[PDB]
């Protein structure tokens, strides 16, 4: 599933909205202000993750290896680089709803790597 | 009446001696609350 995003029309760059052509049964995406049409390649129209199942390794932003208020820790080595120090941290965030997971970036600037353990 | 006139000769009082405990008592508070906060420490280590 993953989510589904926006298409905006070529000649307006309002929303495209999906609709069904009924005489060759495939979905289209179409303008709602103009004719513009669009023949979909992904048949879905909607997802919605009750369970919120997210890697939240997409979320963190390596420029926090820069902050100076975050625990670190030669104790868990970066494997793209080797380099030794890591800031560790919690999801930081509402929606984990229980855990406690650590998440781990490396401090070796222009690296930015990220891990879960 | 009668026993606050007693109270008179016993007396009464409370200082800094009451508050204080003996060497080998402290070490005993202290070497308990070493383990304690060890013991929190394994907590959140596997809570992490
Ligand atoms: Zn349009
Ligand atoms: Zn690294």
């Amino acid at each position: 599933p993953g989510f589904v995003g926006i298409r905006f029309c070529q000649e307006c760059n309002n929303m495209l909205y999906p609709k069904e052509d009924k005489e060759n049964r495939i979905l289209l995406y179409a303008c709602r202000n103009c004719d513009y049409q669009q023949e979909a390649d992904n048949s879905c129209i909607y997802v919605n993750k009750i369970t919120h199942e997210v890697d939240e390794l997409t979320q963190i932003i390596a420029d926090v290896s820069q902050d100076p208020t975050l625990p670190r820790t030669e104790d868990h080595p970066c494997q793209k680089c080797g380099h030794k120090e890591a800031v560790f941290f919690q999801s930081h965030s509402a929606r984990a709803e229980d855990a406690m997971r650590l998440y781990y970036v490396c401090t070796a600037p222009h690296c930015g790597h990220r891990w879960t353990e | 009446t009668v026993i606050n006139n007693w109270l008179l000769i016993e007396g009464h009082t409370i200082g800094i001696g009451d508050s204080i405990a003996d060497s080998k008592t402290y070490q005993d508070i202290q070497n308990t609350i070493k383990k304690a906060k060890q013991d929190v420490i394994e907590v959140i280590e596997k809570a992490h």
